């Protein structure tokens, strides 16, 4: 399980750029792929997604009709064909594997990602800096302006960890469920707008900023992101 | 559709991929010959098999068609309990030795034509054609020369040679069917011999076409 | 012999365990039954609110 | 002039000279109906292109109360709008009718070579029916309404002469001759088939004797089989195209109108013996 | 004189159950109110098999679904929506039987390649890939069940049943004693015994750990199908091919009581419990699967819908849905 990006770097505003990543170690074909764009403000921000199979394509309301996603199942490669960029483009993508089953985990595995410098549900984060200390017990809200729980029965509430010079990796998918290759000390609950993660303990890995995402339905929208600093 | 999330509207999308990779597998299986190889085990089945544990599966294909020749003599079980999986099967492919109508186990040969009864009026295979393949010409003649077919079958009556012989024993396994309307059995006598693929071949070609004209009504 | 001696040993083990009366198995098989009829959905349909299919 | 299609005036004794084809129609009515419902039941729970021939059969069969009612009021006094649609309902469902036994053929013959998708078919029944639609208008915008003791009649007006010379043949053409050989070269090529197939087995002593018996016998049972939905195609939907030349050749003998309604009730019958023909159960 | 001394204990073991039975079950039940008439229908029907369906097996969470065909495939169901999760190609489209792991991890199948194939649901590639290949049979596997993860139980052809290690690959303990082929498995709720069902109209008990035959069940007069527990885990239920369903008495050690009628002469393939036990559902060859009071001997419903032979059976956990697999190729779930 390997993403690796490249195509990133410094572009004329009103140019086109061209990314891709490549896949590795896993059944591309049988993975949906988002791209998701962080701000050098440190802001996630989805952007477009490709289905297993090309037939369902979605972008977000600041560049649909100005970015094109492309999938070549024999290579195992996503594309970004960008056309027109702005000065709003500068930022680092990131690629995101996804499946979507019964009991699948949609948001597993990110890309490293690649500096690209240019030269709706309302998720909110009540708290941006939360200075704690190793060792103690702490917990981070999330408030949704829309109610997640769907009339499945299911909260599309997702949970992400991304530590200081380094991917986000899932923690909680479906405000319940502790992603594969994190431990049990996460904990996430909640009900229809108000959510909350638990940490049992705090330690040097846990230390990063958490941001907070829904999947209700498209476009997919991320909190602010808050930092623990310890 | 309206009252779908994003992630139950992705699943089925998942959902109808698997159902069209099951029609795209369903019909590359549906242009395959399956063949069922029985006979007991003192028959030539091996040459059969080099004409070119548990169920062994053989693949070989002569012209336009592609075939599945499965051995099922490596199971020592009771066949009644496995033997409907292969309803639905082109031919029943059978192999008799034609040396073995003066040996014993208790006669070989009746062994063979019981063996032969129990398969073509199985209920599985009542419109199943069988191919039945008569082994060891050459050795029957060398036996036949020196011993009559009297000592197989005391009502036989005629003169020792290899053609009636033959074609004696044909008539006989042949009158075992009792649907000899609808079930259709083709005969072979075969050795060194290089046309049973062509036999086999034009067999499950006719069975083919049969099958054609009785899921159309025609006759 | 060796197949009668073990044939014979498995009927002296079958032999030696200890059995109950037909009618108190039985009884205690009604009881499973009674305990547990408020929970069956087969038994006893549920109201199409709580039934997904 | 200006033939009359259903319209014939019957005089003396009629009240038993009706009587006789109003029974006529409706045995074949009630015998179409419940044939075709039948293979219709059959066919569904059997898949579980004949099913367009039993549909178009009782699309045929339907417009029969309107022409009993015409035959006992003997001018048609029913709409204006009525001229139009029986006789657009009656030639549509027709040549539907024609052109799926055709594609059946085809299909059969086909799926037989091929050695045995289903959008390719389904525009083929969309694409039959279009056809059958379309190349059926001049049948519905020229039906008119006309006082003939001044008898209303729904004949038929063309504009020019070479609107019917060109019409005419290229109805029969296209919708009797070509799927008619097309039908033919179809069997005939199931017949070469499955006779090449006995010639290469008995080559190689695959038949017995009394084996080859057999295979005579049920591979000539084969030979009528094919023999008889040909020659029911032809015989049985011929006379229609009779009609159709007689009706252009006095327009350019002496037809009566009491000759083309036992014709149409003859082509009537196609209804009633296409579900036994293409269901030999 | 082995034959003397083992005929003398068979008559010993004879009188003793001779000895017992002071009443018979319909006797007791004669005072308990009758099941009225009981009507599933048909709430999802599943597509995409191709073949004759031989084997399903409900998972713990009620949910998820496991089938098993001719195909060579093994499709996940999802039973709600009818979404196919998975379709596991099978290297073998001999299949005969399939089970679900209790954790819902793994899935297992086998058939006439002799071979119980283990496949991986949950790992990080995305697709279903073969775990292990567990080999060592002589004969065709009828019937797998998963003990717990890392031990799958299983029975073939060749009269005997094995206790497999899935980590090792190598049978930890071997069952014998069945003159017939075995063609049935059925774990106890406690996954401490197991009984099987050989074509020898025979029942034994098992004892895991141990590996000895407990007790031996025999009344039937033809080749036992399909057995399975009674939810108490002190019973189990036999269909046969001379269309009787049995239930016997673990404790008691005798046939408890008959289920049968004279209008069925076809064989039964599939049994089932219902969650209290009080239904035993049982599909046979005359296309229709028949509710079964399991405590009066009267059939209290008929699940018609299925134009081929019913060939599997199976209630989830909580006892709401009833899956039923025939041979045309489709499922339909109950309830
Ligand atoms: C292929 C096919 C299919 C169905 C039918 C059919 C069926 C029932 C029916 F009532 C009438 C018809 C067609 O009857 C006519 C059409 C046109 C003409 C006009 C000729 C001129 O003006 O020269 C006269 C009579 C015919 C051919």
């Amino acid at each position: 399980v390997q993403l690796v990006e490249s195509g990133g770097g410094l572009v004329q505003p009103g140019g086109s750029r061209k990314l891709s990543c490549s896949a590795s170690g896993f059944a591309f074909s049988s993975f949906g792929m988002h791209w998701v764009r962080q701000a050098p403000e440190k802001g996630l921000e989805w952007v477009a997604y490709i289905s297993s199979g090309s037939g369902t394509i979605y972008y977000a309301d600041t560049v649909k009709g100005r970015f094109t996603i492309s999938r070549d199942d024999p290579k195992n490669t996503l594309f970004l064909q960008m056309t027109s960029l702005r000065s709003e483009d500068t930022a680092m993508y990131y690629c995101v594997r996804s499946i979507y089953y019964y009991g699948s985990s949609p948001f597993d595995f990110w890309g490293q990602g690649t500096t690209l410098t240019v030269s709706d549900i309302v998720m909110t984060q009540a708290t941006s800096s939360v200075p704690v200390t190793p060792g103690e017990s702490v917990s981070i809200s999330c408030r949704s302006s829309k109610s997640l729980l769907h009339s499945n029965g299911n909260t599309y509430l997702y949970w992400f960890l991304q530590r200081p010079g380094q991917s986000p990796q899932l923690l909680i998918y479906r405000m319940s469920n502790l992603a594969s290759g994190v431990p049990d000390r996460f904990s996430g609950s909640g009900s229809g707008t108000a959510f909350t993660l638990t940490i049992s303990r705090l330690e040097a890995e846990d230390v990063g900023v958490y941001y907070c995402m829904q999947h209700l339905e498209y476009p997919l929208t991320f909190g602010a992101g808050t930092k623990l600093e310890l | 559709g309206c009252t779908l999330s994003a992630e139950d509207k992705a699943a089925v999308e998942r959902s109808k991929m698997i159902d069209r990779n099951l029609r795209e597998d369903g019909e590359k299986a549906a242009r395959e010959v399956k063949l069922l190889l029985l006979g007991a085990g003192e028959s030539g089945k091996s040459t059969i098999v080099k004409q070119m544990t548990g169920i062994v599966e053989t693949h070989f294909t002569f012209k336009d068609l592609h075939f599945k020749m499965f051995d099922v003599g490596a199971q020592r079980s009771e066949r009644k309990k496995w033997i409907h999986c292969f309803e639905g099967v082109t031919a029943i492919i059978f192999c008799v030795a034609l040396s073995d109508y003066d040996l014993v186990l208790m006669n070989r040969m009746h062994e063979s034509m019981k063996l032969f009864d129990s398969i073509c009026n199985n209920k599985w295979f009542t419109d199943t054609s069988i191919i039945l393949f008569l082994n060891k010409k050459d050795l029957f003649e060398e036996k036949i020369k020196k011993s009559p077919l009297t000592i197989c079958y005391p009502e036989y009556a005629g003169s020792n040679t290899y053609e009636e012989a033959a074609a004696y024993i044909q008539c006989q396994f042949e009158d075992l069917n009792k649907r000899k309307d609808t079930k259709e059995i083709y005969t072979h006598f075969t050795c060194t011999d290089t046309e049973n693929i062509r036999f086999v071949f034009a067999a499950v070609k006719d069975t083919i076409l049969q099958l054609n004209l009785k899921e159309y009504n025609l006759v | 012999i060796a197949q009668a001696r073990k044939l014979v040993e498995q009927l002296k083990m079958e032999a030696n365990i200890d059995r109950i009366k037909v009618s108190k198995a039985a009884a205690d098989l009604m009881a499973y039954c009674e305990a547990h009829a408020k929970e069956d959905p087969l038994l006893t349909p549920v109201p199409a609110s709580e039934n997904p299919f | 002039t200006r033939f009359p299609f259903f319209s014939d005036v019957k005089g003396d004794h009629r009240l038993v000279l009706a009587a006789v084809e109003t029974t006529v129609l409706v045995l074949i009515f009630a015998v179409s109906l419940l044939g075709n419902v039948c293979a219709l039941v059959l066919v569904a729970r059997r898949r579980r292109l004949v099913l367009n021939l039993f549909c178009a059969d009782l699309l045929f069969i339907s417009a029969i109360p309107l022409v009993l009612a015409v035959r006992w009021t003997e001018a048609w006094l029913l709409g204006p709008v009525a001229c139009h649609l029986l006789f657009y309902v009656m030639t549509l469902s027709g040549s539907v009718t024609i052109l799926t036994l055709a594609a059946v053929s085809l299909e059969r013959m086909v799926c037989i070579v091929h050695l045995q998708g289903r959008r390719a078919r389904a525009v083929l029944l969309a694409l039959i029916w279009g056809y059958s639609a379309v190349a059926a208008l001049p049948l519905c915008v020229f039906f008119r309404v006309v006082p003939q003791q001044e008898i209303s009649i729904c004949t038929l007006i063309w504009p020019t002469i070479p609107g019917e010379i060109s019409w005419d043949v290229s109805f029969v053409t296209l919708n009797f001759l070509v799927p008619g050989l097309v039908i033919v070269i179809s069997y005939s090529k199931i017949l070469q088939i499955t006779k090449a197939s006995r010639k290469r087995l008995t080559v190689s002593l695959a038949y017995s004797e009394s084996h080859q018996i057999r295979v005579s016998q049920q591979d000539f049972r084969l030979f009528r089989t094919l023999f008889l939905l040909m020659v029911s195609f032809f015989i049985m939907w011929s006379p229609i195209i009779i009609t159709i030349l007689l009706i252009l050749i006095q327009n350019f003998l002496v037809i009566w109108p009491s000759l083309f309604f036992w014709v149409v009730a003859f082509t009537f019958a196609n209804s009633a013996l296409n579900p036994i023909l293409y269901n030999m159960t | 004189q082995l034959r003397q001394e083992a005929e003398q204990l068979k008559n010993q073991i004879r009188d003793a159950r001779k000895a017992c039975a002071d009443a018979t079950l319909s006797q007791i039940t004669n005072n308990i109110d009758p099941v009225g008439r009981i009507q599933m229908r048909t709430r999802r029907t599943l597509r995409g098999h191709l073949a004759k369906i031989y084997a399903m097996h409900w998972g713990t969470d009620s949910r998820l679904l496991v089938s098993a065909s001719q195909d060579g495939k093994l499709i996940i169901w999802d039973s709600y929506t009818t979404n196919k999760v998975h379709a596991i190609p099978l290297r073998s489209s001999w299949v005969m039987t399939c089970a679900y792991a209790p954790s819902g991890n793994y899935v297992a199948c086998g058939g006439l390649d002799n071979i119980c194939s283990i496949y991986n649901l949950k790992t990080r590639e995305g697709n279903v890939r073969v775990s292990r290949e567990l080999a060592g049979h002589t004969g065709y596997l009828s019937c797998c069940r998963f003990l717990d993860d890392n031990q799958i139980v299983t029975s073939s052809g060749d009269t005997t049943c094995a206790l497999w290690d899935i980590e090792t690959g190598q049978q930890t303990t071997t069952f014998t004693g069945h003159t017939g082929d075995v063609m049935s498995l059925s774990l106890a709720p406690d996954t401490r015994l197991f009984v099987s069902g050989a074509c020898d109209a025979s029942a034994k008990l098992w004892d895991v750990r141990e590996g000895m035959c407990r007790q031996t069940f025999t009344g039937h007069e033809s080749d036992i199908n399909a057995i399975c527990f009674f939810p108490n885990g002190n019973a189990f239920a036999t269909g046969s091919d001379d269309a009787t369903c049995r239930l016997f008495d673990l404790r008691a050690d005798q046939e408890l009581m008959t289920y049968s009628h004279d209008n069925i002469i076809c064989g039964i393939t599939s049994v089932s419990f219902s969650k209290s036990g009080r239904l035993l559902l049982a599909g046979y060859d005359d296309f229709n699967c028949n509710v079964w009071d399991a405590l009066k001997a009267d059939r209290a419903g008929v699940l018609a819908g299925h134009d081929n032979r019913v060939s599997c059976l199976g209630v989830t956990d909580d006892g709401m849905a009833v899956a039923t697999g025939s041979w045309d190729s489709f499922l339909k779930i109950w309830n």
